[PDB]
């Protein structure tokens, strides 16, 4: 969405996260010149992320368990 | 008042008309749609189109050629019909430049729409465009460079032009091999412009790189039952006689006798006449005999008893190509053997291509006729390869006829635009604006070329414009990386004929479309 | 209400199945009507 | 280098995805007719003609596919039949798998021109590997010819 | 390093197949790979569909 | 996704359908086997009547649609 | 894969969606059509329009006001609806400017169409327009003159 190359940018950010211990490195969507989200003050609620992951997993499991359709 | 908006109606049912604004709107919409469709297939990084036919056959066609794309589309907009006919005529005149001329015409008409919206009379636009066309043509003619005198330089130019033509097409994967193939095939014509002397044979299966130019000639015909399948130092006689129940051309003749013995005698006389004709043919001292028409069983066995190959049903193109490649004379009478030239070649045999058998002529005497075997993975690939090879052969033949060359990669377009802008900077009135729009379209052409590659087209075009204004007349787009480079050094060249034809045809079609202010359609059948 | 020049796309390709589903029945009806009209009107009128 | 060039159309992406989906559907169709444990397919054309076959080229050409990518796959099977004579199912399966991989490659943001050149490089390397793994054979060896014929007939 | 390791259906597992006499000529795999790669490359250079 | 103009049956469905067709053909003539078997009287929808016990005649006179059943008829 | 351009059908009968280029094309076409319609009634030499109702009343009403012109027209293009509501809100807030705001929005969207054709991300256009609007508003405020003291 920001025009950057997805695979290259994501791989670079992941490599930076692995190299230096910093789980706050993200995608510089606004091109502020840094990847650290603490200085950029991009903050999300933990409850929101946990709910996202949980709901997605449960819905994916439910969809995966369906094997027949009987529409009229 | 107008015919459409009048209290009384003057038209048949189903027939209408479009006044100034409406006709201009429809014409511009059609032209812009055609240009947008044909583009995105322009330049080295252009893509291809799928032409899915809606008929009962439902022919499937994958192509990059703009002319073929515009031919096989149901077109209702009359201006789109004008542009399609332009593309077809451009293809007829030269093998390349169809997409370029179509896009140039579309961009010119878009600029014309903008100027009309800016309250400018179309005649002023037409006059400015005529002046701009004259200036651009003069600049392009002054920019042309010729290398016909130097043989090695001309050969290098031919290779460069073939590579440039094949860069956009599907053959860009094996551009080097296909460029060598096309250049050799064109050079074997010995200056003759008959592209029909070059036969393209498409055989399914095998890689695209398996395509080759045969050193001799290949024929897709058969041989008689009891005739040799391989001869050496062949003396070939090419003929165009019937030799199939050959009847005396007196149509009113008939056989009327009183007994069956006389009928048998007449039948024996007919067989004896055919035998005498075969003997007269054999008196030429030949090894292989090629007839344009059919050969029936009696002459077939007569040839077989003499150990003479009898290739039958070789069409007019077949016999013409055989005469070109072997030097023989197509003969229809055999009373003067000393006055008939016999074609000669080192060896005739049968080769196994795919699952088919073809007659191979090797060590031909003249060789002014080529056969190219195309191998591919799909029928669409073979058809597109044939079309691309045809484009390359046409452009190379045109270059052989006229050796003047111009640099590609947008260099010629930017030079024309610079000349047009220089002319417009010293002209008063709205004609200056019209010429500026002309130059804008000319610059839009390489802009679309750069767009097709995902490059920073605006920056590249600005750099090219600055370079051409400074004095670098050979600067052009370098498509390897996305910068500007010297087209002369990088070896991107085009035929001056192709560029001149593109410019003039685009200007002509834009002028004729812009002149229209009323489209009147009769009731459809 | 502009942009009439479209040249469409694979959209009709995506609906070839239903197009042919209806077209086969339409062609059968046309054949039946053609065989019916070979006599009707062609001879009933005169 | 910044934002980069914006993609106005999004139509080429849809065309590529549709072509890949058609090819993958064709491969999954002729996926169960592979190997000695594969099973034959039964095809009934517009007329009353009935064909029971395991040959990939015959299966593909017998049934009308109506989709462009599927038609190139049918032509591919025909060409493989012309050149080699068998493996008409394996080539189609390979093409379908390659395009299925191209789906994720394109989704990752890779232009469908780097993919083509990289696939050409991979094809050349794989040809080298297959040639390295191969073993010479002579027509005077009846056992190898019998083994090849038996292997060809194992799946019919 | 087992270059000839393949799927064995007679024993329902993995084993050497040269002892199972399962071989095919090289110009089957080579041809299939070349043709499939060419077709994929041709398809990848397509971005529009036009109805005639 | 296949976009094939037709109907496709795969797996246990087609196998069961073929077995059903074969069993139906068998049951047509199963009552005319052995000395305690009895004949059948066929009508050709134009008034033609054929009384027979031969299996080949019965299977040729009948018109069959399923191809797996045509296999048994021609067998 | 698009929502509509997939072998699986995900919509009810009559529902449809338009992707990026198609949605931009329809929005720009509708906005430019509305702008061209409302314009030519602008400035001292503007002309009036005739609004013939197609209903039972068949009410006739000639007018020059942009808001009234945009109100009494059957509009199906959603972007045209956006501009019509813009003009209505402008009329509600202040008495004038109904035609000017619509013309300005149409011209801005035409320029946006050109910029998109020049391969420019719409977010960049939006940011540039926000900065330009801030600068223009500051200049207009600085240019204002007040005469509320002298009667
Ligand atoms: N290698 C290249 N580098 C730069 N420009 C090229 C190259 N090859 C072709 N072009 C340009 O692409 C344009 C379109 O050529 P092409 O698409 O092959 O045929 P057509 O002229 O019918 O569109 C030409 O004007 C040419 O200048
Ligand atoms: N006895 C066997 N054991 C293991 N694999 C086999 C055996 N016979 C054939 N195969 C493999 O099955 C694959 C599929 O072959 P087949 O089903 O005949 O279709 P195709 O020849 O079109 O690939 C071949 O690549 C071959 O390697
Ligand atoms: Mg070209
Ligand atoms: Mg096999």
């Amino acid at each position: 969405n920001s025009g950057m190359n997805p695979i290259q940018t994501m791989t670079e950010v992941r490599a930076r996260q692995v190299k230096e211990m910093n789980p706050a490195l993200g995608i510089d969507c606004l091109h502020k010149g840094t990847n650290d989200m603490k200085q950029q003050h991009v903050i999300e609620t933990l409850i929101g992320k946990k709910q996202q992951i949980s709901l997605a997993t449960q819905m994916v499991r439910m969809i995966l368990k369906i094997d027949d359709i009987r529409k009229p | 008042a107008s015919l459409s908006l009048a209290p009384v109606n003057i038209f048949k049912a189903g027939a209408d008309e479009e006044r100034a604004e409406t006709a201009r709107l429809t014409s511009f919409i059609g032209a812009i749609a055609i240009g947008d469709l044909v583009k995105s297939t322009l330049g080295p990084k252009g893509m291809d189109k799928i032409l899915l036919s809606s008929g009962r056959d439902a022919s499937l066609m994958v192509t990059n050629d703009g002319a073929t794309i515009l031919k096989n589309i149901g077109v209702d907009n009359p201006a789109a019909k004008v542009l399609v006919d332009m593309s077809r005529v451009q293809d007829d005149e030269v093998g390349d430049g169809t997409t370029s001329v179509t896009v140039l015409a579309a961009e010119l008409l878009r600029e014309a729409e903008s100027l009309i919206a800016k309250k400018i009379h179309p005649q002023t636009i037409i006059a400015g465009w005529r002046e701009a066309t004259k200036a651009a043509r003069e600049a392009l003619l002054s920019s042309a460079v010729d290398h016909g005198s130097d043989e090695v330089k001309f050969r290098q130019d031919l290779m460069n032009i073939a590579g440039t033509t094949l860069s956009s097409k599907l053959l860009t994967h094996h551009k080097d091999h296909f460029t060598k193939l096309a250049v050799e095939a064109v050079l074997r014509l010995k200056g003759s412009g008959n592209l029909e002397a070059i036969h393209i044979i498409k055989k399914l299966g095998g890689s695209l790189a398996d395509s080759y130019l045969d050193e001799g000639f290949l024929l897709d015909k058969k041989i008689g039952v009891n005739q040799p399948k391989r001869i050496e130092n062949a003396k070939i006689l090419i003929a165009n006689t019937g030799m199939d129940t050959d009847k005396i051309k007196i149509f009113g003749s008939r056989v009327r006798v009183d007994s069956t013995a006389k009928v048998a005698e007449i039948e024996h006389a007919e067989k004896e006449k055919m035998k005498e004709k075969v003997e007269r043919i054999l008196k030429h001292g030949i090894n292989c005999f090629i007839n344009r028409q059919l050969i029936y069983n009696y002459p077939e066995q007569l040839f077989g008893a003499a150990g003479v190959m009898a290739i039958e049903h070789a069409d007019f193109a077949g016999v013409e190509r055989l005469a070109l490649v072997t030097g023989g004379e197509i003969a229809s009478t055999f009373d003067h053997p000393e006055l008939v030239k016999l074609g000669s070649c080192k060896l005739i045999e049968e080769v196994m291509i795919g699952e088919d058998k073809l007659i191979h002529f090797s060590g031909v005497a003249l060789g002014e006729a080529c056969t190219i075997v195309l191998r591919g993975a799909t029928q669409q690939i073979l058809d597109e390869a044939e079309r691309s090879l045809h484009d390359a052969l046409c452009v190379l033949a045109q270059t052989v006829k006229d050796s003047r060359t111009v640099y590609g990669g947008g260099c010629s377009e930017m030079l024309m635009a610079h000349a047009v802008t220089q002319l417009a900077n010293r002209t008063p009135g709205k004609e200056a604006v019209a010429m500026e729009s002309y130059a804008k379209a000319l610059r839009m052409l390489p802009t679309i070329i750069a767009d097709n590659a995902g490059y920073d087209s605006a920056d590249l075009v600005a750099q090219l414009r600055a370079a051409h204004s400074e004095g670098n007349t050979t600067a052009g787009l370098d498509m390897r990386e996305g910068t500007i480079g010297d087209m002369a050094i990088l070896g991107i060249t085009e035929s001056f004929q192709v560029k001149r034809q593109v410019l003039l045809s685009a200007a002509e079609a834009a002028e004729v479309i812009l002149r229209v202010d009323n489209i009147i359609k009769a009731a459809p059948r | 209400l502009a942009g009439e020049g479209i040249s469409v796309n694979t959209g009709p390709k995506g609906v070839i199945n239903d197009w042919r589903r209806f077209k086969q029945l339409e062609t059968e009806q046309r054949e039946e009507q053609c065989r019916e009209m070979e006599r009707l009107i062609k001879k009933l009128s005169m | 280098r910044g934002k980069g060039a914006y993609q106005d159309r999004d139509k080429p992406a849809q065309i590529r995805f549709s072509n890949i989906s058609a090819a993958k559907a064709v491969a999954d169709a002729i996926r169960t007719s592979l190997g000695p444990k594969g099973m034959d397919k039964m095809i009934q054309d517009g007329k009353g003609d009935v064909t029971i076959t395991n040959d990939g080229a015959t299966i593909l050409k017998q049934m009308q596919v109506l989709h462009p990518a599927a038609r190139m796959l049918v032509e591919l099977s025909k060409a493989q039949d012309i050149e080699a004579g068998d493996g008409t199912t394996s080539v189609v399966i390979i093409a379908g798998s390659l395009l299925d991989s191209c789906t994720k490659l394109l989704q990752k943001g890779i232009h469908p021109t780097i993919i083509s050149e990289s696939f050409q490089k991979a094809l050349e390397k794989g040809i080298e590997i297959l040639t390295d793994m191969s073993r010479p054979v002579e027509l005077s060896d009846r056992e190898t010819l019998l083994n090849s014929a038996t292997t060809s007939l194992n799946s019919k | 390093g087992e270059k000839t390791a393949g799927i064995n259906v007679r024993k329902g597992g993995i084993s050497n197949i040269l002892e199972e006499l399962v071989v095919q000529p090289l110009l089957v795999s080579v041809s299939a790979l070349t043709l499939a790669t060419e077709t994929v490359r041709s398809i990848l250079k397509i971005d529009d569909v036009v109805n005639t | 996704p296949l976009s094939v103009f037709g109907d496709r049956s795969t797996g246990e469905t087609i196998r069961s359908q073929n077995v059903m067709a074969a069993a139906s053909i068998a049951n047509i003539v199963k009552s005319s086997l052995g000395p305690v078997g009895l004949d059948k009287m066929l009508v050709d929808d134009i008034g033609d009547v054929t009384i027979t016990n031969d299996g080949a005649t019965i299977l040729k006179l009948l018109e069959v649609e399923h191809p797996a059943a045509k296999v048994l008829c021609e067998l």
